[PDB]
């Protein structure tokens, strides 16, 4: 979630991945933990295995292959974690994750319950601020001269500098609000 | 074995003959593609972090979307015999068959009135 | 549950690590590198990664679980992603 | 807005193809406008068919709901393929 | 956070079932009937910024409106056979033959109890949190249409065809 | 009437000679005043219609829609306060002056007691309203949008002047109440066909029928929000006052000259509901959903059951409080983001939770939920139309259960889901808006608890 | 129950659990969610924009 | 640790929500009392029979004393 | 009384409409106690049945 | 290019007035027009408007229609006549074609 | 109160109890308890009430309706009779609305009271509804929306056309 996506897999991540995928599908078959190490063991036996064959146009062959005999004996249905994608408690909260610039419009006599939270906040908004223009800066600054781009961002090279385009993560509602 | 796709059920991308393609062509699609992203990410970045907007983030991928939905359609229609056609059975298909279903129905209503082969036994509201 | 710390979450990390085989626990510490203090292969901090996963109860990205090669890296992981602050 | 930025009839010339390509944020070999039938669609480009539940979940998207990025063309059928509606992720059978 | 909004729609609820179970005519049942059918939505979307718990709350009423045309179907056929929707006066249709009616009325019953059919709506509805599936999607809402059922049976004693469905 | 009336024209002048921090205040205070004095109308404890002269009447069809026109006036003066406030006073003066001038001829216009006088009422409401949308739409495409709406109309209308000096020149007056005592049986000849239609395809224009029915979605689509709650909630119910008015003089054609209609109706009600499930704009969708509300008045008084017209007339009045609801509503969001894509803002009760409670009511009387009025009218409209003949069962259930997608879609899409944080700018609900929405819905509540008050003139 | 408890304990077993039709098919709720809730809305939905509002 | 809570700003639904029942109870509840004090002490009219001769006001045709009331003033 | 007098403006609109009403009804009083159901005799001081 | 002024920018109607209901840009003739509507809105036409719609009598003959079938399914019973006749309109007065 | 002969009502029958049990029924003493804390207290307040409306006690009178020339009796044209004899008609046809309401009252209180044996027990008030129906499906069914008197007698003549026509051959 944190890290931008490459523009493409090597043939490195292709490979973990599965093998990944592959154990989650296995504990989801055996259940009982002491079953599920017995097999977990095999499968890594069947990736040391071919672990250094080098012929770059057979470890291929043998990615399609195991992808191919993966979607055979996938479980219909796997564990999924009640956070993650497709899980039950995914995006559970999400209705509960209001922005902070909500708390722009909110009524004096409201802000006035709450008297030095609204003060630690207008330090906030004044760093933002004063940041921002050297924040544009060095975004140009580091705009390669070719136009091959990266989702990736720069961090802050000098002193008092915050890293360009920090607000929108450093504010972010929490997980569990 | 093997899985056979279908527009409802897609094909997987582990399963995709063209995802293991490496050849250099294909790795610069790529490559290119990132790019085309990375640089939209990075203007809707410098619009959402920026202190001094006061108002959203207008979308032009979302005016072009509705734009080309309704007021790009007629300009770019062209009647041919498939659209003539598709639109003589749409607009008058259905409005036929329904004709004769009600039209049936009560002829058949109205001749039983007649000679009295009804049972309106308890009816008194319509 | 009672909050995660972050205190609690590196003692639970090096915790999961010290009953792995393939590590030694003797020369292991929050620094420890996975791939070149400890000598630990690919297919191996996959399975370092899905033991923290289940340990704490929530998934890691693969995109991010490729980039998590040391104990600290770990705990500052989980500490983000759960709001942990002190 | 301007005439230019919004969608326009069918590109005859691969001058205007590339036009239209770069109207829409796509590569040039890229974009591919929908076949000359003329019911109405003009140069939209014809993007595949893949609902949104496809979308990497775990990306970071501008439009959260949508899986979309800001800027990025939207297929013709988007509001048939929300993730509240029509699926066509892959099955295991 | 909103737990007292959560408790007022269980009660919400509680009150279109207790509006459904001792209803005297056909449209006080559809108050009840339909009421439950959007108290159900609401709990089953109760974590509405939950992507797939919208999706199964409009499942469930897109179900419980394909029930609603066997309900609607019976309705009107009472209101011009028997020139009433109570009860009491229905009861005078026993010698009728009442095919058209029951079958709206067992469509309805088929959708609003997850019949087969109609049936995915049920298991899609534990989205919502475990009071909302304890007390709708088992105990009270999904026996509407079983209970619907017993108010007309005696009407459905004389027909085969409704009783071998 | 003339005391509904005459004090109605004096809210002209008081436009006018009102201060200009005091016009917006002055005139909607006494717009509510004049609300409360059409209620005398109310006062019928008998069966004999109220004949106050020999222009004006009301009747048990004629009286619940003057009351709306007059309750109307007010709301859409407050609707249309925020998005005039940049303009000069003179112009304001000037909106608040076409408001007023619809609302006068729309009450003249059912309290009418001659056809003549209702086809002129009936036409002077083009001017107020086209100057409506041309002036204060927003789009470049409101020009095209007055055109449509102008000439779809005034087409149909010409051969309505035309049937209405025929009737004249035969019977000898256009008096309502004599035409229905001293009516004829027609012939069936291909003359009286054509009559028939002449003095029908003005009012199914204005419905709208199906298939003539694209003047609506782009009215609506592009006029202020007092436009849109004018058009959908009393110029669409002019088609209707005047069939049913009508109708008595045209039999028995109707019970063959009809089909066309029911067929357009029945079917076309289906093309349009399900036109709202891939709408991409918010008040396009409401739009549709008119058309497909006004098709099963279409088809019920096309009947002409004692049930069909008790339907029609409380769907009559539930679409004029619903579908005006739902354009305040749709207006609300457009007000503050200047978008009328749907997809684009997105869990908003997030940030407007009693709002996103409007939403939920107006949505849930649009579906027709029990007991609701717009329920009583589609369920007696079924009776009626299945007492007609049983298979209209067949396309009313489908009708019935798209209605319910579209409406839920409609709140699940922009109430729901996660917030679409970019928008900076959504402001707190006004009190404003939250009062417009209340007047709204209260009299549509109070109106379940007593619907003998809209049950027309056969119930 | 007995059929169960014999069933339930061949899952202790070091031996490997495999698909079969049959536990598919219970697994998926018979398909019919994955086929009614896929193809009945694209069909309608897309008739909804095709013919209806756009042809 | 208590942390903060972000919530959209609250205090002008809340606000509405009060006005709206102040003026509704404004005339609502002395209307009310008024309704309710007309049916414990004047009570609704009873049916008699036309006594031959007298010929009633139409006002005298209606029960309520407020419905009386309104018909014998206005109409 | 310079810029509250607009006030007399809606209810003197009223007043007028309403003695408007009242020229109506006695415009039309040709049938006044002669309808075949409610004609009657007139009572010791009445003048007229309605007004 | 012509000469046109640029788009006015997004103004947030709360900056300024913190207690703006939504009528007008200044605070007295705000709040004075916020609370007409409330009272000849809720106060005098929904209350009073209601209850004038409640205490209207005998609506339509509502009332009188049944008082008098009562009267009349009375009169009949005891006289032995039937409830309701088939015909309605005295068959003596009816002259037929012949 | 209500009239008993309006609305018939057959007398209760109830027997009287036969307790052969030593347990004390619950129903008897809350049903005490009720008369003296809910009952009581209430026909109090009902009694205050009704001592009021005795000292302002107000009359009011069912409204007599004269019969005027029928429909039958006008000149066609002549809107001055025909008018009058269609208010006529509006009034009746509005009474025979009602009377079929209270027939249908009486099979509805029939079919509860007898429970199980209605199917035998509701004879004689489904035979009034099943008469009084076919008397309102004579004069009033398929008339339309735009009913009125001048409809109403053309439905008669067409019927009792087709019954004359019936003897004229038999
Ligand atoms: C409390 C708030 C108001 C409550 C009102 C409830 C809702 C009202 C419903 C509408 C009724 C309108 C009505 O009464 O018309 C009949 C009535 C008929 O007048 P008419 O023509 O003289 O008498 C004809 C009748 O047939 C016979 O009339 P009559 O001869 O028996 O009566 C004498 C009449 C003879 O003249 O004198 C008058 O002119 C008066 O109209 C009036 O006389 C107006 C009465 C005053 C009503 C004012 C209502 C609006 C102002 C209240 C709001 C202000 C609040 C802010 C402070
Ligand atoms: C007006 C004067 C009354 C004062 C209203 C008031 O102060 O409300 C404050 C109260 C608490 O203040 P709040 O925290 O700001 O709540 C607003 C939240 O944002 C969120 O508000 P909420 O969602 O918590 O409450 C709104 C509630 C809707 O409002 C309700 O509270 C439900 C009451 C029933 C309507 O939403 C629903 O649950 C929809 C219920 C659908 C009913 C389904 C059954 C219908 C058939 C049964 C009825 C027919 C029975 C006939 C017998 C046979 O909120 C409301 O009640 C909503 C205000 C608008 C009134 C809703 C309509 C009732 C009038
Ligand atoms: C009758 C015909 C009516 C057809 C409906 C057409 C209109 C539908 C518009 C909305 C469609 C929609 O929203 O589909 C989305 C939803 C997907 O649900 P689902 O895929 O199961 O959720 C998985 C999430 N992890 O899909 C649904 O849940 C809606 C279910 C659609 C199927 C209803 C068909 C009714 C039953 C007919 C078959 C009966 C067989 C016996
Ligand atoms: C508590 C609500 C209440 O007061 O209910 C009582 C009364 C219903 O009693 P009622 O119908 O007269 O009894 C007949 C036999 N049960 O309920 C009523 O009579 C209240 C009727 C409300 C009338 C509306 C008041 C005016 C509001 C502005 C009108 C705007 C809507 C425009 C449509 C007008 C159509 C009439
Ligand atoms: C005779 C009918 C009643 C006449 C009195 C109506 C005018 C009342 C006085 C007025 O103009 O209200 C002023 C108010 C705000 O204006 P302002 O003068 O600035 O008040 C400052 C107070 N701090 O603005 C207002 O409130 C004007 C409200 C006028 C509403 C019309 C009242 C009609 C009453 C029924 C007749
Ligand atoms: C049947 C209902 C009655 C219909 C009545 C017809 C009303 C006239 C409609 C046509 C519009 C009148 O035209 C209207 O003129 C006024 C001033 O006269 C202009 O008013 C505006 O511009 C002019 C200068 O440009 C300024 O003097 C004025 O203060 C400003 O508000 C409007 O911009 C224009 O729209
Ligand atoms: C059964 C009876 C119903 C009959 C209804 C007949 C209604 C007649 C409506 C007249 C419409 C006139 O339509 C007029 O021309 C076209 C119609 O597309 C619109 O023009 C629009 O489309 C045309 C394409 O042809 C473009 O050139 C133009 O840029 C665009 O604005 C005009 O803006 C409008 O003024
Ligand atoms: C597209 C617009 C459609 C136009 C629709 C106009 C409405 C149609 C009106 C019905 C058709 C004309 O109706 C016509 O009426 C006239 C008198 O009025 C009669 O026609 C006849 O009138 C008199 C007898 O009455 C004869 O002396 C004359 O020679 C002849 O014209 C017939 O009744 C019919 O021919
Ligand atoms: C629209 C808003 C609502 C406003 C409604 C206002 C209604 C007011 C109701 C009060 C009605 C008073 O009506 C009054 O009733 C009393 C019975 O008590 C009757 O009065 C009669 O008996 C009383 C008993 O002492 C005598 O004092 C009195 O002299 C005599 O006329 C009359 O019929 C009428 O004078």
């Amino acid at each position: 979630a944190f890290c931008a996506p490459p523009a493409y897999l090597t043939h490195q991540q292709k490979v973990l991945r599965l093998y990944k995928r592959a154990l989650r599908h296995l504990e989801s078959w055996c259940i009982h933990r002491d079953k599920y190490r017995y097999f977990a063991c095999l499968m890594r036996a069947r990736f040391e295995e071919h672990k250094n064959e080098k012929d770059m146009m057979r470890a291929t062959q043998l990615l399609r292959e195991a992808e191919e005999e993966f979607w055979q004996n996938q479980h219909p249905q796997p564990y999924i974690f009640p956070d993650s994608p497709g899980g039950t408690s995914f995006e559970r909260y999400e209705c509960y994750k209001v922005p902070e610039w909500c708390l722009d419009y909110w009524h004096p006599s409201e802000k006035a319950m709450y008297p030095d939270y609204f003060s630690k906040r207008e330090q906030w908004k004044k760093l933002r601020m004063e940041s921002w223009d050297r924040e544009v800066k060095q975004l140009q600054e580091e705009t390669s001269p070719d136009g091959i781009m990266t989702e990736a961002l720069p961090p802050a090279r000098r002193e008092g500098d915050l890293p360009p385009l920090w607000w929108h993560i450093v504010t972010r509602p929490r997980e569990r609000p | 074995s093997k899985y056979k796709p279908a527009p409802l059920a897609t094909l997987p991308s582990t399963l995709d003959p063209a995802e293991y393609d490496v050849s250099p062509e294909t790795r610069r699609a790529q490559v290119e593609r990132l790019s085309i992203r990375a640089r939209l990410k990075r203007e809707y970045l410098l619009q959402y972090n920026d202190p001094k907007r006061v108002s959203h983030i207008e979308d032009p991928a979302l005016i072009r979307w509705t734009y080309a939905r309704s007021a790009n359609i007629y300009p770019n229609f062209r009647p041919t015999p498939k659209n003539s056609l598709l639109g003589a059975v749409a607009g008058f298909g259905p409005l036929i068959f329904w004709y004769y279903v009600f039209k049936t129905d009560r002829d058949r209503k109205e001749r039983l009135i007649q000679e009295g082969k009804l049972d309106r036994k308890f009816n008194i509201s319509y | 549950a009672p909050p995660l710390t972050l205190d609690g979450i590196k003692d639970r990390v090096l915790y999961v690590l010290k009953l792995y085989d393939k590590i030694d626990p003797e020369k292991l510490s929050v620094n420890s590198h996975f791939m070149k203090d400890l000598g630990l292969d690919s297919l191996d901090q996959v399975e370092i990664i899905m033991a923290m996963e289940d340990e704490f109860g929530f998934e890691i990205p693969d995109i991010d679980a490729e980039k998590l090669m040391c104990p600290q890296e770990i705990v500052d992981y989980i500490a983000d992603k759960k709001d942990v602050y002190e | 807005m301007t005439k230019d930025m919004l969608p326009g009839s069918y590109p005859r010339t691969p001058e205007e193809r590339a036009a239209a390509a770069k109207k829409y944020n796509m590569r040039v070999e890229d974009y591919e406008p929908y076949p000359d039938d003329g019911m109405g669609y003009g140069d939209y480009p014809m993007l595949p068919n893949r609902s949104q539940h496809e979308r990497d979940p775990w990306y970071q998207w501008d439009h959260s709901e949508l899986r979309m990025n800001w800027g990025e063309p939207i297929h013709w059928d988007l509001d048939m393929y929300i993730r509240n509606r029509v699926d066509t992720s892959p099955t295991p059978v | 956070p909103n737990i007292n909004r959560f408790i007022k729609y269980l009660t919400l609820f509680l009150i279109t079932m207790l509006i459904l179970t001792s209803a005297n005519n056909m449209f006080q049942l559809f108050i009840g009937w339909e009421g439950v059918g959007i108290m159900s939505f609401l709990l089953i979307g109760w974590w509405y910024g939950r992507t797939d718990a919208n999706t199964a709350a409009l499942q469930a009423i897109l179900y419980n409106r394909i029930g609603d045309i066997g309900f609607i179907l019976a309705m009107v056929w009472f209101s011009l056979n028997m020139n009433s929707w109570e009860l009491q006066q229905i009861m005078f249709s026993n010698n009728n033959d009442n095919l058209i009616p029951l079958m709206g009325l067992l469509i309805a019953a088929t959708g609003k109890s997850a019949q087969f059919g109609l049936h995915p709506w049920l298991p899609s509805a534990m989205e919502g949190p475990t009071p909302v599936s304890a007390l709708l999607h088992s105990s009270t809402m999904v026996v509407a249409g079983i209970f619907l059922l017993v108010r007309f049976h005696p009407l459905t004693t004389n027909n085969n065809f409704i009783l071998t469905t | 009437m003339l005391k509904i009336i005459l004090p109605s024209l004096m809210l002209l002048p008081l436009t006018w000679l009102s201060s200009p921090k005091k016009t917006w205040t002055n005139v909607t205070s006494y717009s509510f005043l004049i609300s409360l004095t059409s209620l005398t109308l109310l006062w019928q404890t008998d069966e004999n219609y109220k004949n106050f002269s020999n222009m004006f009447s009301s009747d048990p069809l004629s009286t619940p829609l003057i009351i709306l026109t007059a309750w109307l006036l007010p709301l859409m003066l407050m609707a249309s306060q925020n998005h005039l406030k940049k303009d000069n006073n003179v112009l304001q003066k000037l909106y608040i002056s076409m408001l007023i001038s619809l609302q006068i001829l729309l009450i003249m216009t059912f309290s009418a007691t001659e056809l003549i006088m209702f086809y002129i009422l009936f036409e002077a409401t083009l001017i107020p309203t086209l100057i409506i949308i041309t002036r204060w739409g927003n789009q470049t495409e409101r020009l095209n949008a007055g055109i449509y709406f102008l000439f779809y109309t005034l087409i149909g209308s010409i051969p309505l002047l035309i049937a209405l000096i025929l009737i004249q020149n035969h019977v000898g007056t256009l008096n309502l109440m004599i035409l229905s005592f001293t009516t004829h049986t027609l012939d069936a000849s291909w003359s009286n066909n054509l009559l028939w239609l002449a003095c029908m395809m003005a009012f199914l224009i204005k419905m709208p029928l199906y298939g003539v029915h694209l003047w609506l979605p782009k009215a609506h689509v592009e006029a202020p929000i007092a436009g849109s709650m004018i058009l959908a909630a009393i110029l669409l119910k002019l088609g209707s006052y005047g069939m049913i008015r009508i109708s008595i003089i045209l039999d028995p054609l109707t019970k063959y000259m009809a089909y066309p209609f029911i067929l357009l109706s029945l079917w076309g009600m289906i093309m349009t509901s399900s036109i709202c499930l891939r709408q991409t704009d918010l008040k396009s969708l409401i739009a549709y959903s008119s058309v497909s509300h006004m098709a099963l008045v279409i088809a019920s008084i096309m009947i002409q059951t004692p049930w069909s017209f008790m339907g029609a007339t409380m769907l009559m009045i539930a679409h004029g409080l619903t579908s005006s609801l739902l354009f305040c509503l749709a207006n609300s969001n457009y007000e503050r983001i200047h978008s009328r894509t749907m997809i684009m803002a997105r869990g908003l009760q997030m940030v407007f939770p009693l709002m996103a409670t409007w939403w939920l009511m107006a949505s849930l009387a649009n579906l027709a939920l029990p007991p609701s009025i717009n329920l009583m009218g589609e369920l007696f409209i079924t009776m009626s139309l299945f007492s007609w003949s049983n298979f209209t069962i067949i396309l009313m259930g489908i009708n019935i259960i798209i209605t319910g997608m579209y409406s839920m879609y409609m709140i699940i899409t922009t109430q729901r889901g996660k917030l679409t944080n970019h928008m900076i700018n959504l402001q707190p609900s006004h009190t404003r808006e939250l009062t417009l929405m209340a007047l709204h819905m209260i009299p549509l509540i109070l109106l379940t608890t007593s619907p003998k008050l809209i049950t027309g003139l056969t119930m | 129950f007995l059929i169960a408890l014999e069933l339930n304990n061949l899952t202790m077993k070091l031996s490997m659990n495999k698909a079969n039709p049959y536990s598919s098919f219970s697994t998926l709720l018979g398909f019919f969610p994955s086929i009614i809730h896929r193809i009945t809305p694209m069909k309608s939905l897309n008739l909804s924009l095709k013919t209806s509002l756009t042809l | 640790k208590r942390l903060f809570v972000v919530k959209p700003s609250l205090y002008y639904d809340a606000r509405f929500l009060r006005l709206m029942k102040f003026y509704l109870m404004l005339t609502g509840i002395p209307v009310i009392i008024g309704i309710t004090l007309v049916n414990i002490f004047i009570g609704e009219a009873e049916l008699a029979e036309i006594p031959e001769g007298y010929i009633p006001e139409h006002w005298e045709y209606y029960k309520h004393p407020i419905s009386r009331w309104i018909a014998r003033n206005f109409y | 009384l310079r810029e509250h007098w607009v006030h007399i403006l809606v209810p003197a609109g009223f007043v007028f409409g309403c003695y408007l009403d009242r020229k109506d009804d006695e415009k039309l009083t040709a049938f006044r106690n002669k309808s075949m159901l409610f004609q009657r005799e007139l009572r010791p001081n009445e003048e007229v049945t309605w007004k | 290019q012509w000469q046109e002024d640029p788009e006015p920018e997004d103004e947030n109607v709360y900056a300024k007035n913190p207690d703006f209901h939504g009528y007008d840009s200044d605070p007295v003739v705000d709040v004075w027009n916020m609370r007409a509507v409330f009272f000849f809105g809720f106060s005098i036409v929904l209350v009073f408007g209601t209850t004038f719609v409640a205490y209207v009598p005998d609506y339509r003959m509502q009332e009188w229609a049944r008082r008098e079938a009562e009267r009349l399914v009375k009169y009949r019973e005891v006289n032995g006549l039937p409830i309701m006749e088939s015909n309605y309109f005295d068959p003596s007065k009816i002259q037929l074609p012949e | 109160s209500w009239d008993k002969d309006v609305y018939p009502e057959p007398p209760s029958r109830t027997p009287a109890p036969s307790p052969q049990t030593s347990l004390p029924n619950p129903i008897t003493y809350l049903t005490k308890a009720y008369d003296l804390v809910v009952d009581w207290p209430v026909t109090l307040v009902r009694e205050f009430i009704e001592r009021q409306h005795a000292k302002n006690r107000t009359y009011y009178y069912h409204r007599q309706y004269r019969r005027v020339p029928d429909i039958t009796e006008c000149k066609e044209g002549d809107v001055l009779c025909i008018y009058e004899a269609e208010m006529q008609w509006r009034r009746d046809f509005k009474v025979d609305q009602e009377i079929m309401n209270i027939i249908q009252e009486r099979l509805k209180a029939c079919q509860q009271r007898e429970g199980e044996n209605y199917q035998q027990n509701c004879a004689k008030e489904l035979e009034q509804f099943t008469k009084v129906t076919k008397a309102y499906q004579d004069r009033y069914l398929d008339l339309g929306a735009y009913y009125s008197a001048r409809k109403c007698l053309a439905k008669q003549k067409q019927r009792m056309l087709e019954e004359r026509k019936a003897a004229r051959q038999e």
